[PDB]
């Protein structure tokens, strides 16, 4: 899956492998699967785009 | 209606009944007008062939076809033409026409069909899954065979690995046995990969020499260059017409258009695939094809 | 994206015409997805098939 | 018995013709095709030519009209005619014999002749 | 006659960046306002593109592979790239093909051609040196065609080899850039379609001498390698492609 | 055997090793008519007949399909339809006697 | 059969073997060329058909 | 019973997915119902089929 803004806003896209682990494919591993391109933050926002398994990612670089 | 509810009682509202289209009133065929015929006659009555294993292979282009002089010939003993009646083939136009000439003996005619096995198949000339085309064969016994035997037609008895289609294999290679190189007399020795055809007159059916054409054909994709005997109709505009382009069949209404087409492109296509516009052959106009009338009574 | 839900309505419904009238390019694995091809190439008892 | 032997190898200029024999011993010449094969030196074998009993003569897409084949019956011989030789030819001959009437095994084969083209 | 050059001074070829170049039309069918997917042997975007030079003193006619598909790209003024070799094994033991563009007209040859290892044309300061080949023996298609011809000229042009046709698609540029690659789209019209029928696996350019030694002109081309994959090219209300994505370049052109 | 009384020895329930067969180099002749030697040590089949008799040289060739001889019409002869491989040998170190 | 004959006045053995494709399971079965057995990773597995 | 609804929902999810699974067994008419099996004991065009 892609996750991205809108290509009026950026061109950065951030990659789902949907309940793939880490180390069989800026990554991070979710219960949803592994996410690349996205830079994890310790912060909490609302949902912009759903990932899944209360992960989340917006534009601010790509956030989950 | 009556007959749409199944009832002779009709209730009060609006029905959808059946679909008004309006029908064509005459077929236009257009056709390139060439005329040159094509070299059927350098190819079906040609006084040698080569063998299987390096079969003749004559390409087909820029003349018209008469497809008639070949069905009704009762020459032929195999006439089997797989993706194309032959009865239609008047009525086609084609592109990349490929003549494919060469000699086999009896049993292996049937081996000459897509998706047939054997070493003909295998080692010698394969068939494509998808082969449109026609497979032509007829006995020549009396011009093939000597008396003494005749040694001119071979076919590659073994290969490493099966072909591909439409691919010919004229490189001649020693080749191993097993567990010893082939290098020198030393080790086992050699086996030869071609081996001749024994032709004799005497010889049973089925071990007589039977000269193969295989006619291959390309589905409408470049301009056709090869055309059946079909004369040209005039062009009529705004009307519903049933019209044949070079093989391409439909119904609609061919009206004057403002689509600047390039030089190399011909017809157009929509999402659905049919065909939008076209290029007419002769006059070289681009000519819209809009279908004709039709909707919900 | 205020108006999302009638937007999403008209794409879905034109999404849905647009795909069925992308299926007439399948051939379904006959010799062509064009019927007039098939019935000027074939006689009927294969025409048919 | 069967027995194949060669004729006609030496050390020859280059240019210059040759005429290669291969005499067979002990079976019947005819029903047999007869094949020339040259293997080079550090090079694995290289088919020359086929004949048959009717004097069909097919050659190697690789080399052409080096070498003519000609069959002889009266006396079961075999000569291969080679012309316009070039530096590369340098090379052992091998006689070969296959039968027509079955698949293509060489069965025996001749002792070999060797060529060598020098300036 | 050949001649071997014996005054060519060492380098290694170098490498750029593809950009969004090599995009051709995928086949013969007018569209207009519509996005199409196609998948068929294309250049793929930012790739590795190889580059070689003609400069005094640089010679760039190396052994170079065929594969699945060529892209050629020429930053030339002062036309000094005539034609190209298509074949095997470049001698009279295979079947190889000659495309030439000389002072007159264009001539596509498919003949058993004994090349020279060194094969070129030549100006004098008119064409009157001509190396290419010492032999033509078994010729089965012949082609007489048009003439298709600070760097001023851009020349892009695909080579590809399916089913025994050799297709050629061309476009013309007018340029102002110095030394590399601009970036931008220009779809590639087809050219020309040859049934040569011939086995192709290695290729080489042709280049003109100048005489006055000899001395190479200023010149630059470019040679990109075509894999098999999808576009979505972009038909505007003209029929001509626009913009291209490439399919498996990057996820967000996914 | 002799070849009116051919031997007929007939493989079941086992697994044959067609290689140490085609690699052996007493065989003088290996020739197949319906199969590939290279794809015998693929295929499975139900049963195996083998007729094993001596015949002379020069009437090898008459074990084939088409092939008219007295050996053809009056001591063994194959179908128009044969499939398997023939395999022949010489033996004249073993069954010749001087005399 | 004398050893003074030459070759096709010797005698030859010959065997001949036939392949039967009927209704009845195939016994007869070509060598199984076992490899070496690889873990831990997504391989192609064929284990007794 | 108090949970019924939910348990009648995950029970129907499972028993799809597994109804859904248990439909590659079945061979629909052909030879085999593994396509590697069709593949290596038939050629091409009636492995096709
Ligand atoms: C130009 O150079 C090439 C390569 O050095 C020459 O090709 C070689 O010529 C020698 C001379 O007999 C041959 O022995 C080689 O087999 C050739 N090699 C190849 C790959 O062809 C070529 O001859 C030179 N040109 C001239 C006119 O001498
Ligand atoms: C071959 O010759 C016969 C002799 O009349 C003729 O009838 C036939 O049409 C010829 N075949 C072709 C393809 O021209
Ligand atoms: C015949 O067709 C060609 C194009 O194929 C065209 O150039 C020519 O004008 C046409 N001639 C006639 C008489 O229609
Ligand atoms: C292109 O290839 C060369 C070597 O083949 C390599 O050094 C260079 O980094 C490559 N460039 C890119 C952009 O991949
Ligand atoms: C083309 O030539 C190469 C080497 O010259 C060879 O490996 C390849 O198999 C050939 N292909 C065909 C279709 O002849
Ligand atoms: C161009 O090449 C053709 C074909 O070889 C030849 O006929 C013609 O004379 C050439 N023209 C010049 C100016 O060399
Ligand atoms: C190719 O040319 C050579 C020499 O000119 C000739 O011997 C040979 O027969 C030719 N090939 C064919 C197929 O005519
Ligand atoms: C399309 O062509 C018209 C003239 O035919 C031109 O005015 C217009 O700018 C063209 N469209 C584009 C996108 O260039």
């Amino acid at each position: 899956s892609v996750i991205t803004p809108g290509t009026n806003t950026s061109n950065q896209v951030a990659v789902l492998y949907q309940g793939v682990n880490c180390t069989e494919v800026n990554v991070f591993q979710t219960r949803a699967g592994c996410l690349i391109g996205a830079e994890h933050v310790n912060n909490s926002y609302e949902c912009d785009i759903p990932i899944g398994a209360g992960i989340c990612a917006s534009y601010q670089s790509i956030i989950a | 209606t009556k007959c749409t509810l199944k009832s002779f009682t009709v209730e009060k509202g609006i029905y959808q009944t059946s679909n008004f289209r309006v029908q064509p009133t005459e077929s236009i065929v257009r056709f390139p007008n060439i005329t040159n015929l094509c070299p059927f006659g350098e190819v079906f009555n040609a006084t040698r062939f080569a063998s299987v294993y390096a079969w003749n292979r004559k390409r087909i282009s820029n003349c018209v076809a008469d497809y008639s002089v070949l069905y009704n010939s009762a020459s032929f003993s195999t006439f089997k033409c797989y993706g194309v009646s032959p009865t239609k083939l008047n009525d086609l136009c084609f592109t990349n026409v490929y003549a494919d000439s060469f000699v086999i003996r009896g049993d292996e005619v049937r081996q000459i069909a897509p998706g047939q096995t054997g070493k003909i198949a295998d080692y010698n000339y394969k068939l494509p899954d998808d082969f449109t085309g026609c497979v032509i064969a007829w006995n020549s016994n009396n011009l093939d065979s000597k008396v003494g035997g005749n040694y001119n037609y071979r076919y590659r008895l073994f290969r490493k690995s099966n072909l591909k289609p439409f691919e010919r294999d004229i490189s001649t290679e020693i080749y191993q046995a097993g567990s010893t190189p082939c290098n020198g007399v030393e080790g086992f020795n050699c086996y030869f990969p071609l081996q001749s055809y024994g032709f004799q007159p005497t010889n049973g059916v089925g071990y007589q020499p039977y000269r193969v054409v295989v006619l291959s054909f390309e589905l409408l994709h470049a301009p056709a260059t090869v055309c059946g005997p079909k004369k040209s109709t005039n062009l009529v505009k705004n009307k519903c017409v049933n019209f044949n382009f070079n093989g391409l069949t439909g119904t609609g209404v061919l009206t004057e258009s403002n689509k600047k087409f390039l030089p190399f492109q011909q017809f157009g296509r929509d999402i659905a695939d049919t065909t939008d516009a076209v290029r007419d052959p002769q006059t070289l106009e681009i000519l819209d094809i809009t279908p004709c009338s039709f909707g919900g009574v | 994206s205020a108006l999302g839900k009638l937007q999403d309505v008209v794409n879905q419904n034109a999404q849905a015409l647009n795909t069925l009238v992308k299926q007439l390019s399948s051939n379904f694995g006959a010799i062509s997805s064009v019927l007039n091809d098939i019935l000027s190439r074939l006689d009927p008892p294969e025409a048919e098939v | 018995e069967v027995q194949l032997v060669e004729s006609g190898g030496g050390v020859v200029q280059p240019g210059r013709s040759l005429r290669l024999s291969c005499a067979a011993s002990g079976f019947t010449f005819s029903s047999y095709a007869m094949h020339w094969v040259r293997q080079a030196p550090g090079k694995g074998l290289e088919w020359i030519g086929n004949i048959y009993h009717d004097g069909s003569t097919f050659y190697n897409p690789s080399l052409k009209s080096l070498v003519t084949i000609s069959r002889d019956d009266s006396t079961n011989t075999l000569y291969l005619q080679m012309n316009s030789l070039r530096a590369e030819d340098t090379a052992i001959y091998y006689c070969a014999r296959v039968w027509l009437y079955g698949s293509g095994y060489m069965d025996v084969w001749g002792k070999g002749t060797l060529v060598t083209v020098s300036s | 006659q050949c001649v071997n050059l014996t005054t060519r001074t060492q380098l290694p070829p170098a490498y750029t960046n593809s950009f969004t170049r090599g995009v051709y039309y995928p086949d013969k069918v007018f569209r207009s306002s519509v996005l199409h997917s196609t998948q068929d042997l294309f250049l793929p975007f930012f790739s590795n593109v190889t580059w070689f030079h003609a400069i005094h003193k640089r010679f760039d006619n190396p052994v170079l592979p065929f594969n699945d598909g060529v892209y050629f790209a020429s930053t030339e003024k002062s036309n000094i790239i005539r034609g190209w070799i298509f074949g095997t094994t470049l001698d009279s033991k295979t079947q190889s093909l000659l495309i030439v563009n000389n002072a007159t007209n264009v001539v596509i040859k498919v003949c058993e051609f004994q090349f020279c290892n060194d094969p070129f044309l030549g100006v004098y300061y008119m064409e009157s040196e001509f190396r290419v080949y010492s032999s033509a023996n078994n010729c089965t298609f012949e082609y007489v065609s048009q003439p298709f011809l600070n760097f001023k000229n851009l020349r892009e042009f695909v080579f590809k080899n399916i089913d025994g046709y050799f297709k050629i698609y061309s476009k013309h540029t007018p340029i102002n850039l110095v030394r590399d690659l601009p970036q931008g789209f220009s779809a590639l019209e087809p050219l020309v379609d040859l049934p040569i029928g011939i086995n192709i696996t290695r290729f080489q350019t042709l280049l003109a001498l100048h005489r006055s030694g000899w001395t190479a002109g200023a010149a630059a081309y470019y040679v990109g390698y075509l894999q098999p994959r999808t576009f979505l090219l972009k038909y505007n209300e003209n029929g001509t492609i626009t913009d291209a994505v490439d399919c498996a370049l990057d996820p967000l052109s996914e």
